[PDB]
């Protein structure tokens, strides 16, 4: 009751959504247990995306949405040519502790 | 000393001092740097210097610029809930001014600290010392304070560049009594010699009137102060002196 | 044990005088003839002020501790008696569980019955009388002390052969006042018909006759709440 | 209804503008209780 | 400006311990909660543990109870101690800031990274 | 239901205190006005419960009135 | 005067605090009444 | 159940989880802006 698992893969032309599910062990992730996204840059630089499990964080461009689209966790990004190279992380809040995702590597074109 | 001291308390442990059994003179504070709101309840400002009060209860704490409106008997509010409720018929002085040049520091000051969780609206001069952990949650915390589990105490963050409304504002609540207690503080008004078999004008201790003042022969028991008459009149004094 | 207060515990309300009139008031009193606790020295509770009386001739009652935990937790309030002096002192004492920091106040300054009133910032009144288990007589009590001070009061023990605790409640007094101005008599306003016909007619003697005192008026005892027959549910079905 | 019984406390706390509406609660308390004596003298002589 | 800031040595032998500090400005510990995460060296990152805004410290479950994690609230220092490594426990730690009062309930922001390398 | 019901106020009324002059003796007799007995030497009169009297047969010329003929008095 | 009649109705709808005006405005008129009431009694009396 | 109001209105869609979740106040999407819309500020509850 502990798996955390990410696509490790995604790559979106500019001017199409794309949208990157995250899935948990105990079926269709509810709000209860919140959800994060943080992006990871190449850099070691991190930064939060998503929050509260519907929220986006705050400094982080509307473009990216992040919602429970589907039974589990999930974001959406917009095509950008050149600033979306970068790893994604999802977050969920079990009872005691936070568990981290796997990361997701994008590539645009 | 309680003006010009430095190092103020926070609000939810909003410090009081006692001060009795000394002349005060108000009319010089009254004579102000600017003070924010001189305020008073209850009471004419001008006239403070005249006064005789049993004792001076005077409150100390730093507040929120802007929010120095909450301070009054009949007003609502987080800070008259859940950090002081000035009763009802109170009898006092607000005095606010504020305190950006040295309680807000670069940065955001954030010792300061203020509540914002309780069960029920403070009592009249209630002091909820105590910083248990807030059940804000439907469920019991019993120690966590997870997402929905909240903590009673919050800081403020006074910096510099905030709003002109938010800057730190210095409060002092000067509660009087009014009472007829031997009135231990007073203004500074001079004494006078006494004359005795003639109408004259007279005030003892604040007590005030006009009559012709002669030596009694009633016996007095050391604890009394004055006497009274058989419908609520006064009869006869101790002279203070 | 338990005894009976028979007329004691009038103490001077305030700081006026008055001479030869009968004044009515309303304070915290002992009730006539009510139910004194007499004990031989364990923590006994502060309900709303405390009368205690005690008649000793070694003077083996020596002070008071009065506080909310009577621990170092918590701020307690401490009378003793020396031959050297009496010691008033609030502090967040450490009490020995068997009595025998931070400070912030001092003050210093059988045929023997002491009274005493404790009540509550904290006032003390007393009386030391020539005595010959409490006796019929009637003295009233002059204030002693006032300590502005303040402080959180729930419990208190005796710091120690016999002794009387008896607990004060709001009562109306009528307090007749002599020439000199000492209270000579009193009125308890509601302990019997006949006291209650006395303070009506602002009097010490009632006249033959018949006299209106009161209102009887019985209360409500539960809520009833009723509405039309429920039907028509709306369907959401 | 005004904060004290004496009118000298009143005039010697408030100021002027102000207190204006606690003497006037005084006048009409006390107005009234002299109209009521006066009328209780007035039906006391009519028996006398 | 909001910012974290974390330093330390770093370099450290097998079995003997060393303490990782994270100090902060912009913000107060009573505001906010402080939560730790740990970077080893290309894999994913993990939870370690957070300090409640008001005390109270929660560590991780698997983590042992062999170690210990402090606060300053006057000057805004935070200290978490490490009381013996193994060579599994090589990293890169990182201190963050939580605001479970705030809307914005996750994460706000993160340390700047120090490398903590066995031998 | 299809039902009617009165309502009634809750019982009130004066209690007087019938005194022999406190000369006399400190006893003391009470009549609750108006009141049915039951709610408060309980005597019912019309004039209310009369309560710590005693009512002889006999009739004496009247010493304290109470009402719709009845006195009470100090006696042996 | 007073915004209504019914004291309970005053007190469970306006605020405790001004709630005090319209009760001393039902206060003086209902004492007024009685005492208007009391002197008509004392004036019949004297009649009969 | 305390309260009552004019009238109810009634809006019954099906909807998958995703649209679901789309169906809410404020909440954007497809079926948000196309298959049901509501006024985000007005009062709502959704029995799903
Ligand atoms: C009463 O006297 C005691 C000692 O005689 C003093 O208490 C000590 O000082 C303060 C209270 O003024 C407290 O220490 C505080 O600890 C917290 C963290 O635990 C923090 O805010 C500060 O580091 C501060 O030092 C505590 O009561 C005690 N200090 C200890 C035990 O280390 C004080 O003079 C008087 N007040 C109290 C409440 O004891
Ligand atoms: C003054 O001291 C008293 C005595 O400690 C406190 O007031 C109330 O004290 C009771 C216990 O004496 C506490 O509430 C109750 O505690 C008992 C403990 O077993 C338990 O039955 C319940 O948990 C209940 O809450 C509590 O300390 C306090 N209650 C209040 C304030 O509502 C208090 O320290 C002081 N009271 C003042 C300043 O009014
Ligand atoms: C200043 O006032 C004090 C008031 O206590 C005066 O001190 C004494 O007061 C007692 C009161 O019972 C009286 O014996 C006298 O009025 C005072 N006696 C002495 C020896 O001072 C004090 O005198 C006053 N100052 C002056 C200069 O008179
Ligand atoms: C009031 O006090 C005085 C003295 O304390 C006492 O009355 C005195 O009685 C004696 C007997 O004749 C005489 O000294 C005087 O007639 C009284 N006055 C004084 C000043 O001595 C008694 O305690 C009280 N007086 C009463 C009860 O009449
Ligand atoms: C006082 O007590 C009784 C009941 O407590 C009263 O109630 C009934 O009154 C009617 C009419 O007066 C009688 O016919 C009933 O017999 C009464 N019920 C009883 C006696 O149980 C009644 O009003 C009073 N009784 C008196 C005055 O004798
Ligand atoms: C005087 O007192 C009682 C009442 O106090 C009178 O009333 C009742 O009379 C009948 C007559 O048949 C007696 O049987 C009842 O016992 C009486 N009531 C009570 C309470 O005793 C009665 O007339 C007188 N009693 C006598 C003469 O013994
Ligand atoms: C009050 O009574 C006083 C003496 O009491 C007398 O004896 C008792 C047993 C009764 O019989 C009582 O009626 C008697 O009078 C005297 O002071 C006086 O007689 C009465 N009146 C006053 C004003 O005291
Ligand atoms: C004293 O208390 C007892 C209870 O044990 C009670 O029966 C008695 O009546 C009380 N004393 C008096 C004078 O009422």
């Amino acid at each position: 009751q502990a798996v955390v698992t990410q696509e490790s893969a995604l790559t979106t032309s500019p001017g199409e959504t794309v949208t990157l599910t995250c899935r948990s062990s105990t079926g269709a992730v509810t709000t209860s247990n919140y959800a994060n996204w943080v992006q990871e840059k190449p850099d070691h630089l991190f930064t939060g995306l998503i929050g509260g499990t519907n929220n986006r964080a705050p400094g982080v461009p509307a473009r990216f949405s992040g919602s429970l689209i589907g039974d589990k966790a999930a974001l959406t990004i917009t095509g950008a040519q050149t600033e979306d190279e970068a790893i994604y992380f999802c977050a969920l809040w079990y009872n005691n502790h936070w568990v981290f995702g796997g990361g997701t590597k994008l590539t645009v074109l | 000393e309680v003006f010009n001291a430095t190092r103020f308390a926070s609000v939810y442990a909003w410090n009081r001092k006692r001060i009795s059994n000394c002349v005060a003179d108000y009319s010089v504070l009254y004579n102000s740097a600017s003070f924010s709101t001189f305020k008073c309840y209850g009471v004419s400002p001008t006239k403070l210097n005249d006064l005789c009060f049993t004792n001076v209860y005077a409150d100390s704490f730093v507040i929120r610029g802007d929010e120095v409106r909450q301070i009054a008997p009949g007003q609502t509010g987080k800070i008259a809930d859940y950090n002081y409720k000035l009763p009802d018929d109170f009898t006092g002085c607000v005095i606010a001014w504020n305190s950006n040049n040295l309680d807000s520091k670069v940065g955001g000051n954030y010792n300061y600290l203020y509540r914002l969780f309780r069960k029920s609206n403070l009592k009249p001069f209630e002091r909820d010392i105590s910083t248990e952990i807030y059940q804000a949650g439907s469920t019991p915390c019993n120690g966590v304070e997870g997402f929905n589990c909240y903590f009673p105490l919050q800081s403020y963050g006074f910096q510099p560049t905030n709003g002109v409304g938010y800057q730190p504002y210095r409060v002092v609540v000067l509660s009087f009594e009014l009472l007829h207690a031997p009135a231990t503080v007073c203004g500074p008004k001079k004494s006078t010699n006494l004359v005795k078999n003639k109408c004259v004008n007279f005030n003892f201790n604040g007590l005030t009137g006009t009559g012709v003042l002669t030596e009694s022969n009633k016996k007095f028991l050391p604890f009394q102060q004055f006497g009274r008459d058989i419908a609520d009149t006064t009869d006869a004094v101790r002279d203070p002196q | 044990a338990y005894t009976n207060s028979f007329t004691r515990g009038v103490y001077y309300p305030d700081k006026v005088f008055r001479s030869s009139v009968l004044h009515s008031t309303q304070d915290l009193f002992l009730p006539f003839f009510s139910n004194v606790t007499w004990f031989h020295n364990p923590v006994l509770p502060f309900n709303d002020g405390v009368y205690f009386a005690s008649t000793e001739k070694s003077n083996i009652i020596r002070g008071w501790i009065f506080g909310t935990t009577l621990d170092s937790k918590t701020q307690s309030l401490l009378i003793v008696n020396n031959a050297t002096n009496v010691v008033i002192k609030v502090c967040e004492f450490q009490f020995c569980n068997d009595p025998f920091n931070n400070c912030t106040f001092e003050y210093v300054s059988f045929k023997n019955l002491r009274e005493f009133v404790f009540k509550n910032y904290f006032k003390i009144y007393s009386k030391h009388t020539p005595i010959n288990d409490l006796p019929q007589g009637f003295s009233a009590l002059e204030p002693l002390v006032d300590l502005p001070i303040g402080i959180n009061i729930t419990r208190f023990q005796t710091l120690l052969a016999a002794y009387y605790v008896g607990y004060l409640q709001p009562r109306t007094f009528l307090l007749k006042y002599n020439e000199n101005g000492t209270i000579t008599d009193a009125v308890d306003c509601a302990l019997d018909p006949l006291s209650e016909t006395k303070c009506t007619l602002k009097s010490f003697t009632v006249e033959k006759g018949i006299y209106q005192t009161s209102n009887f008026r019985v209360q409500p005892t539960e809520s009833i709440v009723r509405f039309p027959n429920i039907t028509n549910l709306c369907p959401f079905g | 209804g005004a904060i004290s019984s004496v009118l000298n406390d009143i005039l010697s706390r408030l100021d002027p503008p102000e207190a204006e509406v606690q003497i006037d609660r005084l006048i009409t308390g006390r107005l009234q209780s002299l109209q009521t004596y006066v009328t209780q003298q007035l039906i006391r002589a009519a028996e006398i | 400006q909001v910012q974290l800031k974390q330093s330390g040595p770093g370099l450290v032998a097998p079995s003997q311990s060393l303490s990782i500090t994270c100090t902060v400005s912009g913000f107060s510990l009573i505001n906010y909660a402080i939560s730790w995460v740990r970077q080893p060296p290309g894999k994913g990152l993990e939870w370690l543990g957070v300090i409640w805004t008001g005390g109270g410290t929660n560590y991780n479950s698997a983590l042992k109870s062999r170690l210990s994690i402090s606060k300053d609230n006057s000057k805004s220092q935070v200290f978490l101690k490490m009381n013996s490594l193994q060579t599994d426990d090589t990293a890169r730690y990182y201190c963050a800031r939580k605001d479970y009062y705030g809307r914005y309930y996750g994460m706000d922001y993160w340390g700047q990274g120090t490398s903590v390398t066995v031998s | 239901t299809l039902e009617i019901l009165d309502i009634t106020p809750c019982s009130f009324g004066g209690v007087s205190v019938i005194t022999p002059g406190t000369n006399t003796s400190n006893q003391v007799a009470v009549l609750y006005q108006d009141v049915n007995c039951t709610e408060v030497n309980v005597f019912q009169t019309r004039a209310g419960c009369l309560i710590g009297a005693e009512h002889v047969n006999n009739s004496y010329e009247c010493d304290i009135p109470i009402g719709a003929g009845i006195c009470a008095s100090y006696q042996t």
